[PDB]
C-alpha cells in the first residue's frame, strides 16, 4: 500500500480530504492551528496514488505527501 | 602560406571555379533574348558574380584545394599574416552589439522593476523608456564597466533563491 | 496470494497483477532494496555476480576461439592475410533456400557460412597462433578457466569461504594487490609471452609447450639483463624488408623502441609492445608499494586525504572525510570505475585505428570500422552508466553531516552555476554549429560555394605540426630539423614515427579541414550537452525548487503527479533517461564522421569529404545515400547474395526504432483503459472464459514504458548502424 | 484575401498569357523572387520568355477552364 | 582433436532452438506462478 | 488613440514592427553591399 | 449512532444495463454497494457509463471498486443533496460499511477521531536516506 | 506583540519553502502558541498559484 503522510504545516483547510476521491483522508481535532483541525490517513488500504490530495494542498511547502509503495488491487484501481 | 594554404589570388581551383559559375550562367543566359527582362537578370547575376570573385580575391583570403577561401581564427596569425578581418575585427562588432542588446534589456528590467505592475511593462512595451535606454546603450562597455567595479552589476548570495540541497 | 517470485521482495510477491514479473525482473540485481540485506550480504553477493560474469566471459572467449578452430579458416587465412576473408562460423538455419546456401558460401568454405568483422584472426596471429590446435587449446584452457571462476562464485557464498566486512574494505591492501599484482605481474607476463611465443613466432620459429623449455628467446641467453647491458637487447632488430611469419629479413632483437609500424603489417612492431608491457610493468609493480597494509611502511589514503586542504579555504574543508564517503559507498566506486573505464574504451578506439597494433588489421577495413563503432558505443553507455551511478550515490548514499565544508558538498553548494554554463556552453556551441552548417547548406544550394564559411582548424593543425607533420608549414618542434625536441629523438624513435606520421597512405594524424573543425565542434556539441542532462540530474537529485524531498522518493519513481503544474520526468532516472538519447546521438556523430573520414581515404579520394563535409546535404546525400546503394539491395526481385542478411538486419533496426516510439509518446492510461475492455472480452466469450489468467493484466507502468522505448530506440540504433557500417564497408571493399 | 492574393499573383507577376499559348511545353508559374543574397537562382527558366517559381496549385489550368485569356480579368 | 561430429550443427541448433527454450520457458512459467504456503 | 498606442504597445506588435525594422536593415544593406564575407 | 445494516431487498434504480457492470473480481474477490435514499424520482449519470433514474426512498447499486462508489456518493451529493452510504461486500457474505466511517462526512472534524500517519515535524525536517538504508525492506524517510 | 511589524518586510529562511531567501510583506502574526503564526504574502506565485504562507517565529528573518 502506498504511504500517506500529514505533516505539522497543516492548516486544517480541509481541501484535501474533498479531493480524494476514495475517502482516504479525514479530519480530527488538534491544537496547532487557528482551525484546530488537522488532516488524518486512516485508510491508506483504498488510496491509489493519485496525489489530488497533494495538489489541492496550500501550504509550501505540502502538508500531506504520497509515496508510491506496494501495489495491490486496491492500489491498482481495478475493477477486475 | 599558413596551414599549407595559398591564397585565393593565385588558386587554380578558385579561378576554375568563377569559370565553372560563369560557364552555367551564360549557358542558361543563351536561351533568351538580348532585351528582356530574364537577360538582363541573367547579366546582372553574372556581373555579382564577378564583382565577388573579383573582392574575395583583392581582401587576400586564403583558400584551399577545392578553390574555396578559408578563415584564419587564431588571433596571432590574423594580426601577423593580415588575417584580421576574417574573425577578430567581427567577432569585437558582434561582442558591441551583444552587450548593447543585453544592457538594454537589462536596464529596461531594472528600470520597470521598481515600479507598481512590472509584469505589464513587460507584456505591453514601453516605447518611450525602451527607446530612451535603447538610444543611452551606446556606452554600453564604459558603464558596465562602471558598475562592475561599484560592485553594483551582481546580487548578493542571500538575495538569490537556491534549492535545499 | 502471494507468489514465491520474487524471494527478495515480498511487497513484489504480493502483487497480483502482471507488474510483479517486469519488476522482480528488473530490480533482482539492485541487492541494496532487497528484503533483509545487510552490508556484509552485499559485499557477499556481489563478490559471487563478478565471479560468475567472469566465468560468461572467459567461456565467450573460449566458445570464439572454438568456433574459429572448428569452422573458421586460420590455417588458410594466415597464409594469405591480405586475399582471403576471415570466418566466424558456419550456418545452419533450415529456412534457407538453395540461393541463400550458395549466397553465403564463400571464404573457401564447404558450405554456408558468416565472414567475421570482430578482427579476432589478426590479434591471434599477432600474438602466435598458427594452427588450429592452438585455438583448440586455448579454446579448452579458458572453458576449465571459466569453470573453476563458477565454482569459485558458488564456493564463496558457503560458511567457513564468506569474506568479513573488514575484508571488503580493505582499501590499501586491495589497492596495492591490483597494482603490483593485477597490472605489473600481468603485464609482466604478457612480456615474457611476447618474447618467448610472438617475437620467436613472427621469425618464422615454431614455439610452444613442447619446445619452450630448450628454445632461447636471445643469443646472449640472459647474461646482459643480469650484468645491466641491456643495450644489447635492443641490438639487430627487423630489417625493413621482413616478411611477417617468415625468417626473411628477421632480426635477433627482443626489446626495441624503433616507432612508426611494420612495412608490411602496417601494424606496431612486437619489440616495441614488449618493451612497452616490460616498462609499464616495472612502473606498475614500484607503484603497487605506495599503502600501508601489515609491515608499517607505506601510506593511508585517509591521511593523504585529510592533509589536502589549502590554506586559503578556497576548497572549504578540502578533502576531509572523503575517505569515509568513498569507502562506506558502492555507488561512489562503481562510478568512478565506470567513468575511468568509459574514457579507456574511448582512449582504446582512437588508438587502435590510428595505431594499429595487430598485423594486417590496416588493410581489413571492415574491421576498423566495426571496432571502432563498437568500442566508442560501449564507451558511451558505460559514462551514462558512471553520471547516472553517481546520482544514485547522491539519493542514497550521500551524508551531508557527515561530507560539511569539503568539496563533496561544495559541489551541491553551487550546483546551479555548474548547471548554468553548461547550459550556456551547450547553447553556443548549438547555435554556432547548426548556424555555420545551415549558412554552408543555402551557400551550395545558391550555387556559391566560395560564400560558405570554412574556419581553418589552426589549433589542431599546430599541434600536428608539433608532433611531426609537415603538411602545414609551422616547423617547430618535431618539424624542425635544429630543434632539441627533434635531435634528441633521432637515436631512439623518431624516424619511424616520423615516417609514419607523415605517410598520408594511413589513420596516423590524419589531414583536416573545415569539416574536420565544423564536425569537431558538433562532437564537442554532444559531449557539453550530455555532461549537462547527466550532471544536472546527479545534482538535482536530492532536491530542488520544485521538489525539495526527491532525496525522500528515491533514485527512481515515476513523478510527483500533475500538481504544481506537472511533474513529468522530475526523478534522477529520467535525466539518465533523456542523456541516453544524446548519448547515441554524439557518438552517431562521432561514428558518422570515422565512416566517412576512413571511407574517402580508403577509396583513395579525401577531397570529396573535405569539400562535402562542410554542409549537411554531403553528409545526407554523399554519405548516407551514395554508402547504401548496395545494403538495400541485398535482396530484390531479380535474386539476392550475401548482403541480403545486412538489408534484413537494416530493416529490423528500423523496426525497433519504430517500435519504441511507440512507448516513447503514447503513455499508459490509454493502454490501461484498452486492457480493460479487453479483460472484458475475455470474461464474456464463450469457450474462452474457462482459460483464466492468474495475473491480472494491466497496463506497463511509466518508469517501466521509459526503459521499454529507450531499449528499442538503443537496439535498433545499434542494429541499423551496425549493419549500415559493415554492409557498405564489406560491398565497397 | 487569399484568392484576391492568387489572382493578383496570377495578373501581374505570371505567365499565364505565355502558358495559354503553348499549355503543353511551358510550365506554370505564378511568383518571382527579388535578386537578393543569391536567391535569383529560384527563378527558374519555366518556359515563354519568363523566370520564376513553377507553381502547383493548378490556378493556370482552372483559370483556362473558366475562359480567361488575359491578365486584365485576373 | 575436439573437433564435433559433422551432423552436430543439425542437431544442437534445433535443440538450442526450440528443445532448450520450451523447457527452460516452461519451467520458468511453472517457477513463476508458484504459490507460498 | 491612447489604447490604440497601448495596443500597439504590446509584446506581438513590437516585435513585428522590430522585426521587420531589422530584417529590412540587414536585407538593404545586402543590398547595396552584396556579397559580403570579411570586413 | 449506529452502524447501518445492508437490506439486500432494496429496490435498485431503473437502468437497461451496460457493459461496465460488475466481473469475475464482484464473484471471486470483493465489490461494493451504495445505499441511498431519493426524496424523488431523477435522471442520474451512472459512473459506468448511462443514465439511470433514481426511485423515490431506497436506492441500491452494485460497483466493482470504492471510487465509483465514492464518484457517485459525490454526484449524488453536490447535485441533488442527499446523504448516501456503501458497504464492501466480499464473495462469503460479510458486509463491511465503509464511508461515512463515523456516520459523519470527513471534510468537517468530529469527536472521536484519532488522527493516524501524521508526522509532528515538516518535510524540510526528515533525515537523509543514508540513515534508514539496510533496513528490513525499502523504507523510505518519510515513513519514520 | 511577539513577531514582526504588520505590513512590514522579512525574508524566508524555510529551505524547503519555494521563497527561500525571498522578501514578503507580513499579514498577520497569530497570538497563540500556534507553530507558525507568521503569515506571509508574496507577490510572486509558486508553482501551485499560491501567494500566502505560513512561517514561524524564527523562520523570518527581517530584512
Ligand atoms: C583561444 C585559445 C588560443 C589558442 C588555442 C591559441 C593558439 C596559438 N596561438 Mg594564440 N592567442 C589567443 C588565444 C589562443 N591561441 C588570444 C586570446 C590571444 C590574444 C592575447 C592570442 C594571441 C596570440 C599571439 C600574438 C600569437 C599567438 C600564437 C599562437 C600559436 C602558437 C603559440 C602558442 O601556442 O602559445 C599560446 C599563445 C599565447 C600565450 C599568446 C602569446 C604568443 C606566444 C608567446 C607565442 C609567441 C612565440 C613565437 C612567435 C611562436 C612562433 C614560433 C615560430 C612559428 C616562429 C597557437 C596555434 C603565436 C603565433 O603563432 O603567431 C602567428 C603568436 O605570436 N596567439
Ligand atoms: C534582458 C534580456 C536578457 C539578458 C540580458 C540575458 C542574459 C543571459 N542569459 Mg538569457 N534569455 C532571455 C533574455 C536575456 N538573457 C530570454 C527572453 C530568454 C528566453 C528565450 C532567455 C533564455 C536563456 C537561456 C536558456 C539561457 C540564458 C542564459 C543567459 C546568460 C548567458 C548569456 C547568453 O547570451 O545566453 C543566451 C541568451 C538567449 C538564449 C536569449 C537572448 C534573447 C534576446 C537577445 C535578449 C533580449 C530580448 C528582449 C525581448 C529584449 C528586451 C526588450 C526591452 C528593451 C523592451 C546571460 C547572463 C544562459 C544561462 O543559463 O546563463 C548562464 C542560458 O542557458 N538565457
Ligand atoms: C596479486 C593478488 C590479486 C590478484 C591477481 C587479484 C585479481 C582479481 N581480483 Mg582481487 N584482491 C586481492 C588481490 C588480488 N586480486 C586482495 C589481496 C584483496 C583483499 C584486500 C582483493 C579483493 C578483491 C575484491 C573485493 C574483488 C577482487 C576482484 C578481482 C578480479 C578483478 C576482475 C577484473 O576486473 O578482471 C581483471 C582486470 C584486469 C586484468 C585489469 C585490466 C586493466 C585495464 C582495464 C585493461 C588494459 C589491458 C589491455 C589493454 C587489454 C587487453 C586487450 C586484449 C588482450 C583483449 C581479479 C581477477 C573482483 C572479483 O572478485 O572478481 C571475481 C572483486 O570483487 N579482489
Ligand atoms: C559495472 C557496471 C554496472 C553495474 C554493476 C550496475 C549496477 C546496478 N545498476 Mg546500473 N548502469 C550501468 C552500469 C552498471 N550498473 C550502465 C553502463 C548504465 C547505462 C546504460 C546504467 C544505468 C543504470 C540505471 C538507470 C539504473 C541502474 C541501476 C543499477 C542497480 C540495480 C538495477 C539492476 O541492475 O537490475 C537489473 C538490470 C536489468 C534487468 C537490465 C534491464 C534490461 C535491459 C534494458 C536489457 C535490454 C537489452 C536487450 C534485451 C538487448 C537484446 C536485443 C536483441 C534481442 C535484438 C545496480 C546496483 C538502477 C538503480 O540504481 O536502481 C535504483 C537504475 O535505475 N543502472
Ligand atoms: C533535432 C532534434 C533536437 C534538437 C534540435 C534539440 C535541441 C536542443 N536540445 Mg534536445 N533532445 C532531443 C532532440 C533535439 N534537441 C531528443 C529526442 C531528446 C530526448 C528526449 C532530447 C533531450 C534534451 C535534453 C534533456 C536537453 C536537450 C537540450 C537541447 C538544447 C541544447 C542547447 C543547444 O544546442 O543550443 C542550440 C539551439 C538550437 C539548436 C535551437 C534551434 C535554433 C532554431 C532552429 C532557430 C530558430 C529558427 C528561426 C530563427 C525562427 C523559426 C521559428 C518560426 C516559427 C518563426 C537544444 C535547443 C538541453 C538544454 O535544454 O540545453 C540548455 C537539455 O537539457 N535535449
Ligand atoms: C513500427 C512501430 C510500431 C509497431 C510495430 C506498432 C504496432 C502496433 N500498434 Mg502502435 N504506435 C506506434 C508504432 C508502432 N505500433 C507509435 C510510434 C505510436 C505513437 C503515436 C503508436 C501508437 C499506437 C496506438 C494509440 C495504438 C497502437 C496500436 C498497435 C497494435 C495494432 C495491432 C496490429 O497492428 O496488429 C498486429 C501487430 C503488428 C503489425 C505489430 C508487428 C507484429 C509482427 C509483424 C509479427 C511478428 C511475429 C513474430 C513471428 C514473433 C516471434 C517472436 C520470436 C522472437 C519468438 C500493434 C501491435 C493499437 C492497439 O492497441 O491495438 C489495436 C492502438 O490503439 N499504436
Ligand atoms: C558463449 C559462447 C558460445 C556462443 C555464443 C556459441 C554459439 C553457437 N554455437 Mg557453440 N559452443 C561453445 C560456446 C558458444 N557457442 C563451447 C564452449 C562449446 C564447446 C563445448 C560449443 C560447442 C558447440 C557445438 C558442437 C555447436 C555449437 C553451435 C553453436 C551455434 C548454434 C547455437 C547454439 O547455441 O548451439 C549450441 C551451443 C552449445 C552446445 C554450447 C553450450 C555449452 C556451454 C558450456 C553452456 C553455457 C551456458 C550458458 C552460459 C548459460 C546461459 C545461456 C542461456 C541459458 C541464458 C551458435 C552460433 C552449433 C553450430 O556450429 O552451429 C552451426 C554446434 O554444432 N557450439
Ligand atoms: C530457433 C530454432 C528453429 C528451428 C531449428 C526451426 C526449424 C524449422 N522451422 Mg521454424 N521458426 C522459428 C525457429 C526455428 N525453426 C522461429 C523463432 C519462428 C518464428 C519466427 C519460426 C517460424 C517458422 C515457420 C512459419 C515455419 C517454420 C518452419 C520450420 C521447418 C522448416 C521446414 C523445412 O523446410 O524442413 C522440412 C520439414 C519437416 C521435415 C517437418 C518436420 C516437422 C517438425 C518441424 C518436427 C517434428 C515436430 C516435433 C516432434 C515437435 C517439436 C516440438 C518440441 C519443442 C517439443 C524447420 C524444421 C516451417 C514449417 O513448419 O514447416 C512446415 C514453417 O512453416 N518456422
Ligand atoms: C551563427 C551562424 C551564422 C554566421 C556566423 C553567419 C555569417 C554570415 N552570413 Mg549567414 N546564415 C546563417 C547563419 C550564419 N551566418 C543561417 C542559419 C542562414 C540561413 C537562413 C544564413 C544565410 C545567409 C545568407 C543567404 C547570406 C548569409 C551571409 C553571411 C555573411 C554576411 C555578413 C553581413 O551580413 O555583412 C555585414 C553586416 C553588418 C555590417 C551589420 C552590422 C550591424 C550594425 C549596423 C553595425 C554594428 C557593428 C559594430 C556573414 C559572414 C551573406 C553572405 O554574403 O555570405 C557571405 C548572405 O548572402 N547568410
Ligand atoms: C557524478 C558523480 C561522480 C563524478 C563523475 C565524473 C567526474 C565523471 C567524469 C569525467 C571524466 C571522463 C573525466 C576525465 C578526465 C580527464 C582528465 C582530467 C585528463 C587529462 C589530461 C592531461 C593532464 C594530459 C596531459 C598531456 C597532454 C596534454 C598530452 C600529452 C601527454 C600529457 C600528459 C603531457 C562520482 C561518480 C565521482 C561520485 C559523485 C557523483
Ligand atoms: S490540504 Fe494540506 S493544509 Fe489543508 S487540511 Fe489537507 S494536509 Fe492540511
Ligand atoms: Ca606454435
Amino acid at each position: 500500500a502506498h504511504i500517506v503522510k500529514i505533516y505539522d504545516t497543516c492548516i486544517g483547510c480541509t481541501q484535501c480530504v474533498r479531493a480524494c476521491p476514495l475517502d482516504v483522508l479525514e479530519m480530527v481535532p488538534w491544537d496547532g492551528c487557528k482551525a484546530s483541525q488537522m488532516a488524518s490517513a486512516p485508510r491508506t488500504e483504498d488510496c491509489v496514488g493519485c496525489k489530488r490530495c497533494e495538489t489541492a494542498c496550500p501550504t509550501d511547502f505540502l502538508s500531506v505527501r504520497v509515496y508510491l509503495g506496494s501495489e495491490s488491487t486496491r492500489s491498482m484501481g481495478l475493477s477486475y | 602560406d599558413i596551414a599549407g594554404l595559398t591564397p585565393c589570388s593565385e588558386s587554380k581551383a578558385y579561378a576554375k571555379l568563377e569559370k565553372k559559375e560563369l560557364k552555367t550562367l551564360e549557358k542558361r543566359l543563351k536561351q533568351y533574348e538580348a532585351d528582356s527582362a530574364p537577360a538582363v537578370a541573367l547579366k546582372a547575376t553574372m556581373e555579382r558574380t564577378k564583382a565577388r570573385f573579383a573582392n574575395y580575391a583583392k581582401a587576400g583570403l586564403l583558400c584551399g584545394n577545392d578553390g574555396l577561401p578559408h578563415l584564419i581564427a587564431d588571433p596571432g596569425l590574423a594580426l601577423k599574416y593580415g588575417h584580421a578581418g576574417e574573425v577578430f575585427i567581427p567577432t569585437f562588432g558582434f561582442l558591441y552589439v551583444a552587450g548593447y542588446i543585453g544592457y538594454v534589456g537589462r536596464q529596461y528590467l531594472i528600470a520597470v522593476k521598481g515600479e507598481a505592475k512590472p509584469t505589464d511593462k513587460e507584456i505591453i512595451i514601453d516605447v518611450p523608456l525602451a527607446t530612451k535606454l535603447a538610444w543611452q546603450g551606446a556606452g554600453w562597455p564604459l558603464a558596465a564597466v562602471q558598475e562592475l567595479q561599484r560592485g553594483t552589476l551582481l546580487e548578493k548570495e542571500e538575495n538569490i533563491t537556491v534549492s535545499p540541497r | 496470494a502471494t507468489k514465491l517470485f520474487p524471494k527478495f521482495s515480498q511487497g513484489l510477491a504480493q502483487d497480483p497483477t502482471t507488474r510483479r514479473i517486469w519488476y522482480g525482473l528488473a530490480m533482482a540485481h539492485d541487492f541494496e532494496s532487497h528484503d533483509g540485506m545487510t552490508e556484509e550480504n552485499l559485499y557477499q553477493k556481489i563478490f559471487a555476480s563478478h565471479f560468475g560474469q567472469l566465468s560468461i566471459i572467459f567461456l565467450w572467449t573460449s566458445g570464439n576461439l572454438f568456433h574459429v578452430a572448428w569452422q573458421g579458416n586460420f590455417e588458410q587465412w594466415v597464409t594469405d592475410p591480405v586475399h582471403i576473408r576471415p570466418i566466424a562460423h558456419a550456418i545452419w538455419d533450415p529456412h534457407f533456400g538453395q540461393p541463400a546456401v550458395e549466397a553465403f558460401t564463400r571464404g573457401g568454405a564447404s558450405g554456408p557460412v558468416n565472414i567475421s568483422t570482430s578482427g579476432v584472426y589478426q590479434w591471434w596471429y599477432t600474438i602466435g597462433m598458427r594452427t588450429n590446435q592452438d585455438l583448440y587449446v586455448g579454446s579448452v584452457f579458458l572453458a576449465l578457466v571459466s569453470a573453476i571462476f563458477l565454482f569459485a562464485g558458488w564456493l564463496h557464498l558457503q560458511p567457513n569461504f564468506q569474506p568479513s566486512l573488514s575484508w571488503f574494505k580493505d582499501a590499501e591492501s586491495r589497492l596495492n594487490h591490483h597494482l603490483s599484482g593485477l597490472f605489473g605481474v600481468s603485464s609482466l607476463a604478457w612480456t615474457g609471452h611476447l618474447v618467448h611465443v610472438a617475437i620467436p613466432e613472427s621469425r618464422g620459429q615454431h614455439v610452444g609447450w613442447d619446445n619452450f623449455l630448450s628454445v632461447l628467446p636471445h643469443p646472449q641467453g640472459l647474461t646482459p639483463f643480469f650484468t645491466g647491458n641491456w643495450a644489447a637487447y635492443a641490438q639487430s632488430p627487423d630489417t625493413a624488408s621482413h616478411v611477417f611469419g617468415t625468417a626473411q629479413g628477421s632480426g635477433q632483437a627482443i626489446l626495441t623502441f624503433l616507432g612508426g609500424f611494420h612495412p608490411q603489417t602496417q601494424s606496431l612492431w612486437l619489440t616495441d609492445m614488449a618493451h612497452h608491457h616490460l616498462a609499464i610493468a616495472v612502473i606498475f609493480i614500484v607503484a603497487g608499494h605506495m599503502y600501508r597494509t601489515n609491515f608499517g611502511i607505506g601510506h593511508r589514503m585517509q591521511a593523504i586525504l585529510e592533509a589536502h586542504t589549502p590554506p586559503s579555504g578556497s576548497l572549504g574543508a578540502g578533502h576531509k572525510g572523503l575517505f569515509d564517503t568513498v569507502n562506506n559507498s558502492l555507488h561512489f566506486q562503481l562510478g568512478l570505475a565506470l567513468a575511468s573505464v568509459g574514457t579507456i574504451t574511448s582512449l582504446v578506439a582512437q588508438h587502435m585505428y590510428s595505431l594499429p597494433p595487430y598485423a594486417f588489421q590496416a588493410i581489413d577495413f571492415t574491421t576498423q570500422a566495426a571496432l571502432y563503432t563498437h568500442h566508442q558505443y560501449i564507451a558511451g553507455f558505460i559514462m551514462c552508466g558512471a553520471f547516472a551511478h553517481g546520482a544514485i550515490f547522491f539519493i542514497r548514499d550521500y551524508d551531508p553531516e557527515q561530507n560539511k565544508g569539503n568539496v563533496l558538498a561544495r559541489m551541491l553548494d553551487h550546483k546551479e552555476a555548474l548547471i548554468s554554463h553548461l547550459s550556456w556552453v551547450s547553447l553556443f556551441l548549438g547555435f554556432h554549429t547548426l548556424g555555420l552548417y545551415v549558412h554552408n547548406d543555402v551557400m551550395q544550394a545558391f550555387g556559391t560555394p566560395e560564400k560558405q564559411i570554412l574556419i581553418e582548424p589552426v589549433f589542431a593543425q599546430w599541434i600536428q605540426a608539433a608532433h611531426g607533420k609537415a603538411l602545414y608549414g609551422f616547423d617547430f618542434l618535431l618539424s624542425s630539423k635544429t630543434s632539441a625536441a627533434f635531435a634528441n629523438g633521432q637515436s631512439l624513435w623518431l624516424p619511424g614515427w616520423l615516417d609514419a606520421i607523415n605517410n598520408n597512405q594511413n589513420s596516423l594524424f590524419l589531414t583536416i579541414g573545415p569539416g574536420d573543425f565544423l564536425v569537431h565542434h558538433a562532437i564537442a556539441l554532444g559531449l557539453h550537452t550530455t555532461t549537462l542532462i547527466l550532471v544536472k540530474g546527479a545534482l538535482d537529485a536530492r532536491g530542488s525548487k520544485l521538489m525539495p524531498d526527491k532525496k525522500d522518493f528515491g533514485y527512481s519513481f515515476p513523478c510527483d503527479g500533475p500538481g504544481r503544474g506537472g511533474t513529468c520526468d522530475i526523478s534522477a532516472y529520467d535525466a539518465f533517461y533523456l542523456a541516453v538519447f544524446w548519448m547515441l546521438n554524439t557518438i552517431g556523430w562521432v561514428t558518422f564522421y570515422w565512416h566517412w573520414k576512413h571511407l574517402t581515404l580508403w577509396q583513395g579520394n579525401v577531397a570529396q569529404f573535405d569539400e562535402s563535409s562542410t554542409y549537411l546535404m554531403g553528409w545526407l546525400r554523399d554519405y548516407l545515400w551514395l554508402n547504401s546503394s548496395q545494403l538495400i539491395n541485398g535482396y530484390n526481385p531479380f535474386g539476392m547474395n550475401s548482403l541480403s542478411v545486412w538489408a534484413w538486419t537494416f530493416l529490423f533496426g528500423h523496426l525497433i526504432y519504430a517500435t519504441g516510439f511507440m512507448f516513447l509518446i503514447s503513455w499508459r492510461g490509454y493502454w490501461q483503459e484498452l486492457i480493460e475492455t479487453l479483460v472484458w472480452a475475455h470474461e464474456k466469450t464463450p469457450l474462452a472464459n474457462l482459460v483464466y489468467w492468474k495475473d491480472k493484466p494491466v497496463a506497463l507502468s511509466i518508469v517501466q514504458a521509459r526503459l521499454v522505448g529507450l531499449a528499442h530506440f538503443s537496439v535498433g540504433y545499434i542494429f541499423t548502424y551496425a549493419a549500415f557500417l559493415i554492409a557498405s564497408t564489406s560491398g565497397r571493399f | 484575401i487569399w484568392l484576391s492574393g492568387m489572382y493578383f499573383h496570377g495578373a501581374r507577376f505570371s505567365n499565364y498569357e505565355a502558358w495559354l499559348s503553348d499549355p503543353t511545353h511551358i510550365k506554370p508559374s505564378a511568383q518571382v523572387v527579388w535578386p537578393i543574397v543569391g536567391q535569383e537562382i529560384l527563378n527558374g527558366d519555366v518556359g515563354g520568355g519568363f523566370q520564376g517559381i513553377q507553381i502547383t496549385s493548378g490556378f493556370f489550368q482552372l483559370w483556362r477552364a473558366s475562359g480567361i485569356t488575359s491578365e486584365l480579368q485576373l | 582433436p575436439f573437433v564435433p561430429p559433422s551432423w552436430a550443427p543439425s542437431v544442437f541448433v534445433p535443440l538450442t532452438g526450440l528443445v532448450l527454450p520450451a523447457i527452460a520457458m516452461a519451467t520458468l512459467f511453472v517457477y513463476i506462478e508458484k504459490e507460498a504456503p | 488613440m491612447k489604447d490604440f498606442t497601448t495596443y500597439l504597445s504590446t509584446a506581438p506588435v513590437i516585435a513585428t514592427i522590430w522585426f521587420t525594422f531589422t530584417a529590412g536593415l540587414l536585407i538593404e544593406i545586402n543590398r547595396y553591399f552584396p556579397d559580403p564575407l570579411v570586413f | 449512532w449506529t452502524v447501518p445494516t445492508l437490506n439486500p431487498d432494496t429496490p435498485s434504480p431503473i437502468f437497461g444495463g451496460s457493459t461496465g457492470g460488475l466481473l469475475r473480481k464482484a464473484q471471486t474477490e470483493e465489490f461494493y454497494v451504495i445505499t441511498w435514499e431519493a426524496k424523488k424520482e431523477q435522471i442520474f449519470e451512472m459512473p459506468t457509463g448511462g443514465a439511470a433514474i433514481m426511485r423515490q426512498g431506497p436506492n441500491l447499486l452494485k460497483f466493482g471498486k470504492k471510487e465509483q462508489c465514492l464518484a457517485l456518493t459525490t454526484q449524488l451529493r453536490n447535485k441533488f443533496k442527499l446523504t448516501p452510504c456503501f458497504y464492501r461486500v466480499f464473495p462469503d457474505g460479510k458486509v463491511q460499511y465503509l464511508h461515512p466511517a463515523d456516520g459523519v462526512y470527513p471534510e468537517k472534524v468530529n469527536a472521536g477521531r484519532v488522527g493516524a500517519n501524521q508526522n509532528m515535524r515538516r518535510i524540510g525536517q526528515n533525515v537523509n536516506p543514508i540513515k534508514v538504508k539496510f533496513s528490513g525492506r525499502m523504507m523510505s524517510p518519510a515513513e519514520i | 506583540e511577539v513577531g514582526p511589524k504588520r505590513g512590514s518586510l522579512v525574508k524566508i529562511l524555510r529551505p524547503e519553502s519555494y521563497w527561500f531567501n525571498q522578501v514578503g510583506k507580513v499579514v498577520s502574526v497569530d497570538q497563540s502558541g500556534v507553530r507558525y503564526p507568521v503569515v506571509v504574502r508574496f507577490e510572486n506565485q509558486n508553482y501551485a498559484g499560491v501567494t500566502t504562507n505560513n512561517y514561524a517565529l524564527d523562520e523570518v528573518v527581517a530584512a
